[PDB]
């Protein structure tokens, strides 16, 4: 884990397992073994459900077109499409979520990269909702994209991470929101699940996030939503802002710090062991010196705008309450 | 995805030297300790669904709201993920049985399933006390101290490797809380 | 690391690294370089410019300003000259680097420690 | 990072098995050549200096067109550059040899060279004097063992046949 | 959790120097009380039974309304009595782990941290868990510093619940 | 904070059982440890300003690259900040030396450390090449066979080194 | 004292749009040179530390 | 001042809770490590004056242009070396300060606190004070455990310097 | 960085108002005084050299026994005289700056920052450092206003080392 040790950032940066590449060298027909296609096949669930569970009662759902990979009639182009079609893939991933984040889901397991800007959602939407689903998908993997990134004999992998495909530089780091290394499933992580659009703000507007490297602490931000002023009416509470103006830049670059776990038990004020407000168990702060019920951080997960020379201060009082640090990025 | 070997490899990157007598020196008793790992990982690959089948039994008999209504072993189809669940963690650490490093463990499964496990709503209490399970059943088989099988090998020491292998269980138990 | 935790090797002398850890550097006076271990020779070469633990030393200065040994009042036996190597096709290879002539020879491997920390 | 022992439980890993005895094989393999392997090493991390100090002396002996003007190396501190890169390779093929895969040989040394010395005006051909004149250097029983010999110009025909 | 050596670091934290001789010395003295402090705890590991049965009997011929009253919070249904040996249990084991750690962390985390909100929310009365601590205080058996520990532990846990 | 018994204790009550007369014997034996363990901390906590100044003489000295300008470690403040980086380092390699727990010091500085000297373009390996010569000062001073009764102590130094390759493996 | 010369629109305008906390607003307002002129320069040193540690403090 | 027993009680004052088991633990390894910690002081007491002439000399043999420099902040004057065993007595008698204490309080708030700006003021150097203590270190013949806490203190004074 | 024109905008920017006429006078006077200060930036750029040699030179005549003690801090090796002739000459070129700029912002962010922890951690003394200023000081060579100019921040540096 890390950057510097391999000499390779990017397996360390989640993204180990998804290097593997699978094609069908073999031409004409498999007849008696069932060895490597069976392997091919089981990358094929891997990549298009990623990695969600497939029941072994599931598998007699989607076993026609499974019968047919092996066969010469589809090609893993047409196979992928084929699974894409059945009534599994429609229930995960067409049935639970918004409109939005389904075909987000839909580059994740068929392209492999984001969406970059809102206008491929323009191409994806108009598809949808001119023609159904089925022309929703074709859509997909009827372009240029998937043919020449994939030639059709190949299952397809991640590519948003990767330099070839011209991409964004937000597509970079929204593909590192969308997967976060082996475990996480479709809906393993939070951002995706089943109602969530998964990054729409971000999405749409092509706000680079940051990357969390999965694990090694404050492997989960989640971080909380802003709204947008007395127009479209907002609470200003919850987060930092992106941006920083000036005034308060005097001091140093400003720096936005990400604190991930927050808790109770976790915050002390530096002194080990939890403090004890009353002389018997009353463990919440004291508001006027009255008791309250109010827990010290309120939302886990709260944001910092620091400048430079304020950093180390802060950077101290983190760790005073205990809390983990995501990601800090210069602003 | 690193072994003993890639990992004095890296160290010894980062210094940007040679290898050295030193750590030539253990890593041949690492190679002479070879087929005591070689054996090792052959108790544990040929008992993996008899602790997998033992261990989440065990947790569902401790803890008996899981099965409850409302917890999350109740469905088959929970039942058979978490089931699945167990046999995939008992499969890489096998991995890191071999490999002596557990950069395979690490980078693959270990990254980022505490932060599913708090996606799905899995009580992560009842995920260490199947590791748990899995590790004092494992070394139990890794020992030759099963109550249901004793099975005939050569004799010698291999509580440095018992040791080994509860670290990689008590890394991922550990990794769950 | 699995591989040196469960076979770990023993740990040579750290007299020379005591040495260094133990007092301040005006109270000690030499041996302070003493963590300097020893870098590979390309190391010392013109784009890194390592420095050496004899470098630190004041052995490395050593300028007589006023002084000239005549070497003609000596008795007419008692003036040897050694030359290191008596060739001309080894005293320089067709690369740069040597181990005789130039600036090159500062970077010979070994040397890179210093022994007049005894003092 | 290839080895015996990566490939086989990243194959195994991507078939979704558990080991079973086929990779033990593979790895009982890496415990019968280890020994040739870890006496290359041993020696090779014994006299590095002269190695590297030989091959480049005898690459410059080759092509002394080199130094003959922009093209190659005309200054000392190119030619420090030199035996540094030459350092870089002896030091690879001393990880290789104790790996016992071309895994970091090819992915610290290897991968994306083409670029690195095509566009810095690098010719490939003085590497490959400087790697042929060692691997004609080592003497058969004269040093190393037989089979560590083979271990060693395996290892480093693979370099020669990566770079050009 | 707050251990002694858990106040030295932290304090030192907190003031950004080293553990110089201070905290050392408060180092030296937990590790010296120590000895008395493990004694006691295999002592009352190896009684605990008998010290709970012991002591929801006490609080029975107490309070001998309790098993009488007809109700969710008192100890009438067999659940009732479960709920009794489990919480007179949990401050045994909390003692047994203040001991262990040498200063009164555990329980300050794991008990006194929020245990009026409890004793009120259930209607859970003091008096009867104090009456426990004090049967579990004469039925101990220990002698000499090790009973001095003990006696200090639980002796505090009672002043917690008034 | 979780020291040695903080985490055979947490451990202990995440499993609900009691401590078992094994693990009261571990203890009894860390505690007879624990002398030895707090004259380490003492030699740590005496000559620390040497090491770190040493250490850092060190590392200018095999790598001249920071001292020069336009380096990392350059200009006045910031040659201040790194020395005074490699004294915090220092400071919690003592104290997860005294708790017998590394959780301290993954807790309070190693852990969110590297997003840092990420965020500032720190070369990491530099600062992995003064964590190394901070263990071998250390470790040697650690050895010293002056004013200490003698006794044996190849654990605590084995243990002790576990704490500085953890720092300097979190660096890198 | 407040008035609208003295009224600081960007530390709001920043506060709003969640760029500062209410601590370095509360900072930020007491540096000000319209506090300067108003409660600093007239007080005795040890009279303008009465007004922090009572304004800031309470 | 900064004494383990006040250190204890101050933590307490600020959790304004009691003084439980921990505190007195502390207090009571304080009290086994104080008479190590006073023989030394007895010692060091006695030979004082020995001590002091001897530093002196050992500075003043380190650094022989002090006494050759003409000036007022250099040991040229006969008032320089009174000044000289003046502030080597002060040394000297914080480290016995801090023996007696058991914490390096009366060090950090009568010597170390605003040392700074006096050793620039006057230009002093910290090093030629160094040497001082140094030769404190080797000449103040303590055996054993009081020599460690004598070491220990002294050895502080040299890190604070430096 | 603080220059006369930032330290204006700055202020004007932390009050939110326009840049009135004050801060106009302010960058006015800056504008005439800028004239002298760049002849001195030119003749001190010119002879750095000779300033440097001279200066290294006046250290080690005011302090002979630098040369002669040996230690890694003292200018007895060859490195330890690359460091001394590479520190002056850093004092110079950060003067320079600050005849540039106009305020001594460059020496206070570059230099002064942080000094005090650099010359105590290496055990370097503030007096070596003067002795240099003090020759820079006499051997600059300017006249006039100029010679005022850089006699200023040269003395501004000497009184933030004491
Ligand atoms: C067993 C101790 C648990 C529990 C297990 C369940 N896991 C479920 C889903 C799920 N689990 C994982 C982690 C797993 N997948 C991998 O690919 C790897 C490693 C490579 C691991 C370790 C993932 C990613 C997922 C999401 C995808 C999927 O559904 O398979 C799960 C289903 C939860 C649900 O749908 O509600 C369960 C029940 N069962 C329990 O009772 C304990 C807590
Ligand atoms: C459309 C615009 C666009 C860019 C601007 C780049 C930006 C970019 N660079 C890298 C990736 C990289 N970029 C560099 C470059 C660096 N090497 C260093 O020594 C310097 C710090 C730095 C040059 C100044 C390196 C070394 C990598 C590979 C990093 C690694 O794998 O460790 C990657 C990840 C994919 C890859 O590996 O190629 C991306 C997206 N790519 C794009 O598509
Ligand atoms: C390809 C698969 C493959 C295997 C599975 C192993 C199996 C194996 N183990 C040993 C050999 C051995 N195996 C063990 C292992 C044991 N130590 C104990 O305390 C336990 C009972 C047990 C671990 C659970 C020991 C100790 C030896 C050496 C026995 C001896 O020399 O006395 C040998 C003989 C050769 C040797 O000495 O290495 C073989 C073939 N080797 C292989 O090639
Ligand atoms: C890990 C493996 C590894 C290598 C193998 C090297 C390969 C390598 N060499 C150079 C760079 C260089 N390599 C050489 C070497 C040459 N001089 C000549 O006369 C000959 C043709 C040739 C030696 C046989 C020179 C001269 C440069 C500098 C080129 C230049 O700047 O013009 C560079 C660019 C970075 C740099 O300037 O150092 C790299 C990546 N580096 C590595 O990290
Ligand atoms: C790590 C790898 C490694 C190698 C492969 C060797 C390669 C090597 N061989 C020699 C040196 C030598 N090698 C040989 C060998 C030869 N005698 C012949 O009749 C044949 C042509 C040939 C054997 C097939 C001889 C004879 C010398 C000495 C040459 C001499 O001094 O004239 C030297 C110079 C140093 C020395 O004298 O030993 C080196 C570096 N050394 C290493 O460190
Ligand atoms: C961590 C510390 C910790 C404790 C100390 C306990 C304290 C505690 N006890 C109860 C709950 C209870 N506790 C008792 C116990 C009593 N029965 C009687 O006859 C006596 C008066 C008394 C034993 C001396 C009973 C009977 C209940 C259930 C009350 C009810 O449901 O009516 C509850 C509510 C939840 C539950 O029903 O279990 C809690 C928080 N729980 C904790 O987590
Ligand atoms: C509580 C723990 C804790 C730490 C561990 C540090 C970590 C840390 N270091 C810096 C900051 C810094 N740290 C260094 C240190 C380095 N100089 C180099 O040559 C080396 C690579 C490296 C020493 C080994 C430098 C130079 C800076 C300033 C960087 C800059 O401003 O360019 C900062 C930003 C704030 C600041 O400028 O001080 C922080 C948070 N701070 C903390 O609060
Ligand atoms: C408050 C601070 C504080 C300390 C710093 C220690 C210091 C200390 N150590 C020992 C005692 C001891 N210390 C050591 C330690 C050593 N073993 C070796 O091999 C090395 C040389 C060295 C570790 C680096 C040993 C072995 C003993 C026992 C000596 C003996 O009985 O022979 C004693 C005597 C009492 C005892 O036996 O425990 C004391 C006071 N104690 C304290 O109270
Ligand atoms: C230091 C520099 C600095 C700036 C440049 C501003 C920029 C700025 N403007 C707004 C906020 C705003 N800015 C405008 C201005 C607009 N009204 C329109 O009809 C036009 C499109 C536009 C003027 C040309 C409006 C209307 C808002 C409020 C928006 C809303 O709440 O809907 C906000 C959010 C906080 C707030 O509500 O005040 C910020 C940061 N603030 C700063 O601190
Ligand atoms: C509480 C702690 C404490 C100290 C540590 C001293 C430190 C100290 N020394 C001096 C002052 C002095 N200190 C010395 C001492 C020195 N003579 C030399 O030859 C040596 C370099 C050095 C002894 C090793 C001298 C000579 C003066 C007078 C300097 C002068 O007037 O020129 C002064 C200024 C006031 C005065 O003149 O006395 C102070 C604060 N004072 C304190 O209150
Ligand atoms: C930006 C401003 C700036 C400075 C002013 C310098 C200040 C400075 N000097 C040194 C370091 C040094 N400075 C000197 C200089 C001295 N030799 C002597 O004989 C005299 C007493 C003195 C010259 C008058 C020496 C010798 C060292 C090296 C000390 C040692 O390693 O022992 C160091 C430590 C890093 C290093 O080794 O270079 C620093 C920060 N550096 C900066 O970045
Ligand atoms: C009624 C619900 C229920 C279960 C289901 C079991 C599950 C179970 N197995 C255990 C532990 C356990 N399990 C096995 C594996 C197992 N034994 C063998 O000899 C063979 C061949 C096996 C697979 C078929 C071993 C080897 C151990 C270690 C103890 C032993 O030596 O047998 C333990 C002890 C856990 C611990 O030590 O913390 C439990 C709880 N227990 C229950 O109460």
């Amino acid at each position: 884990l890390g950057t510097v040790l391999g000499n390779s950032s990017l397996d360390k940066l989640g993204l180990d397992k998804f290097v593997d590449r699978f094609e069908v060298n073999e031409a004409g027909r498999p007849d008696g073994f069932s060895a490597d296609y069976e392997v091919i096949i089981r990358a094929c669930y891997m990549q298009i459900f990623a990695n969600a569970y497939i029941m072994e009662s599931e598998r007699a759902e989607m076993a026609k077109a499974e019968s047919e990979f092996r066969d010469g009639r589809f090609t893993v182009k047409e196979f992928c499409r084929a699974l894409a079609k059945s009534y599994q893939y429609r229930k995960r991933f067409f049935d639970g979520r918004p409109l939005y984040g389904a075909i987000e889901l839909c580059f994740k397991h068929i392209l492999g990269r984001t969406p970059d800007g809102l206008e491929h959602y323009r191409a994806k939407s108009a598809v949808y909702d001119t023609k159904g689903y089925e022309a929703f998908i074709d859509a997909f993997f009827d372009d240029g994209e998937y043919d020449a990134f994939y030639d059709s004999y190949c299952v397809p992998f991640y590519r948003g991470h990767l330099t070839t495909s011209n991409l964004s530089m937000a597509a970079f780091t929204h593909m590192f929101q969308v997967v976060r290394g082996s475990s996480t499933s479709d809906k393993a992580n939070p951002r995706t699940m089943t109602n969530q659009i998964t990054l729409n703000q971000a999405g749409i507007q092509s706000i680079p996030l940051a990357v969390v490297a999965p694990g090694a602490d404050g492997a989960t931000f989640l971080a909380p939503d802003a709204s947008a002023g007395s127009w479209q009416t907002g609470f200003s509470g919850a987060t930092k802002a992106r941006t920083s103006h000036g005034s308060r830049q005097e001091k140093g670059k400003m720096f936005r710090i990400e604190v991930a776990n927050n808790t109770q038990y976790s915050a002390v004020g530096g002194g080990s062991g939890i403090k004890l407000q009353s002389r018997s168990g009353k463990f919440y702060k004291m508001r006027n010196m009255a008791p309250a019920k109010v827990s010290t951080f309120r939302r886990a997960n709260n944001v910092y705008l620091v400048p430079f020379d304020e950093l180390s201060a802060t950077y101290i009082k983190i760790h005073k309450n205990g809390g983990s640090i995501a990601s800090i990025t210069p602003v | 995805m690193l072994d003993a070997f890639s990992r004095v490899v890296v160290n010894s990157d980062s210094k940007a030297a040679y290898v050295g007598g030193s750590d030539l020196q253990s890593l041949k008793t690492f190679i002479s300790d070879g087929n005591k790992r070689l054996d090792a990982v052959n108790c544990i690959v040929s008992n993996a669904s008899c602790i997998v089948s033992d261990a989440i039994s065990g947790m569902i008999c401790e803890n008996p709201g899981l099965i409850a209504p409302g917890g999350n072993c109740y469905t088959n189809r929970r039942m058979a993920a978490c089931l699945r669940d167990g046999e995939i963690i008992l499969r890489y650490v096998s991995y890191a049985l071999l490999a002596g490093d557990s950069s395979v463990l690490d980078d693959r499964c270990l990254n980022g399933l505490k932060e599913t496990y708090i996606a799905l709503g899995v009580p992560t209490a009842s995920t260490s006390r199947a590791v748990s399970i899995m590790k004092a059943a494992s070394t139990a088989f890794i020992m030759n101290t099963a109550s249901g099988r004793k099975i005939e090998i050569a004799a010698g020491d291999c509580q440095a490797l018992q040791s080994e292998a509860a670290a990689y269980f008590d890394k991922v138990g550990s990794a769950v809380d | 690391d699995i591989a040196t935790a469960v076979y770990p090797p023993v740990t040579p002398d750290v007299r020379r690294a005591f040495g260094a850890a133990s007092a301040p550097s005006t109270v000690g006076g030499r041996k302070a370089m003493g963590l300097i271990k020893q870098l590979p020779f390309w190391m010392y070469g013109p784009p890194f410019n390592a420095s050496k633990q004899e470098d630190f030393e004041p052995i490395s200065i050593a300028n007589p300003d006023v002084s000239s040994v005549d070497y003609q009042l000596m008795p007419p036996g008692s003036v040897i000259v050694q030359p290191d190597e008596v060739s001309a096709a080894k005293m320089l290879p067709v690369s740069g680097m040597s181990k005789h002539i130039g600036k090159t020879k500062r970077l010979v491997e070994g040397d890179g420690l210093s022994d007049y920390s005894r003092l | 990072m290839k080895s015996v022992i990566t490939t086989t439980i990243s194959a195994a890993d991507a078939a979704g098995r558990f080991p079973s005895s086929s990779d033990l094989e593979s790895i009982q393999g890496n415990i019968q050549r280890a020994s040739a392997r870890l006496e290359a090493a041993e020696k090779l991390s014994g006299n590095h200096e002269a190695v590297v100090k030989e091959a480049g002396d005898a690459c410059f002996a080759k092509y002394s067109y080199l130094k003959n003007s922009g093209e190659a190396g005309d200054s000392q501190e190119k030619i420090n550059k030199c035996y540094r890169d030459v350092d870089h390779y002896m030091r690879l093929i001393n990880y290789s040899l104790v790996v016992g895969g071309t895994g970091p040989l090819d992915e610290w040394g290897i991968a994306g060279s083409r670029e690195v010395y095509r566009t810095l005006n690098l010719p490939g051909s003085a590497y490959i004097a400087s790697f042929t004149f060692t691997r004609d250097r080592l003497c058969v029983p004269r040093d190393m063992s037989s089979q560590a010999g083979v271990e060693f110009v395996a290892a480093l025909d693979y370099v020669i046949n990566s770079l050009s | 959790m707050k251990t002694p050596i858990t106040e030295a670091i932290a304090s030192a934290d907190s003031q950004g120097r080293f553990l110089s001789n201070a905290e050392l010395q408060s180092i030296t003295g937990r590790y010296q009380r120590a000895s008395a402090s493990l004694e006691a705890a295999k002592q009352l590991t190896g009684n605990a039974s008998r010290l709970i049965t012991g002591a929801a009997q006490a609080v029975y011929t107490k309070f001998p309304f309790v098993t009488q009253m007809p109700g969710p919070t008192y100890a009438s249904n067999a659940i009732g009595k479960a709920k009794c040996a489990r919480d007179i249990g949990y401050y045994l084991r909390m003692t047994t782990y203040c001991l262990v750690v040498g200063a009164t962390g555990p329980m300050d985390e794991y008990l006194v941290a929020g245990l009026e909100e409890i004793n009120r929310s259930f209607e859970l009365s003091p008096s009867w868990y104090i009456a426990a601590l004090e049967n579990i205080k004469n039925d101990h058996g220990l002698s000499g510093q090790a009973a001095n520990e003990a006696n200090t532990y639980l002796d505090y846990a009672i002043n917690v619940l008034s | 904070m979780l020291d040695a018994f903080a985490k055979v204790v947490a451990q202990a009550d995440a499993r609900g059982e009691f401590l078992s007369n094994k693990q009261l014997n571990s203890l009894e034996t860390m505690i007879g440890e624990g002398n030895k363990r707090l004259d380490i901390v003492n030699k740590i906590n005496s000559n620390a300003s040497t090491i770190v100044t040493n250490s850092a003489r060190a590392l200018f000295a095999e790598q001249p690259q920071l001292i020069q300008p336009g380096g990392n470690a350059y200009t006045s403040r910031r040659m201040a900040a790194c020395l005074r980086d490699m004294e915090i380092v220092l400071r919690y390699v003592s104290y997860a030396m005294t708790a017998g727990d590394s959780s301290v010091l993954d807790d309070r500085c190693l852990n969110g450390l590297r997003e840092t000297y990420q965020a500032l373009g720190t070369p990491g390996t530099s600062v992995a090449v003064a964590i190394q010569k901070m263990k071998e000062a250390s470790i040697a001073l650690a050895n010293d066979l002056n004013g200490v009764p003698l006794g044996d102590c190849s654990s605590l130094n084995s243990e002790l080194a576990v704490y500085f390759d953890r720092a300097a493996a979190a660096v890198v | 004292q407040l008035l609208s010369s003295t009224r600081q629109p960007f530390l709001e305008s920043q506060l709003r749009f969640n760029q500062i906390t209410v601590k370095d607003f509360i900072k930020g307002l007491i540096l000000s040179d319209a506090f300067r002129y108003l409660n600093y320069d007239v007080n005795n040193n040890y009279r303008f530390v009465e007004m922090c540690i009572q304004r800031i403090l309470g």
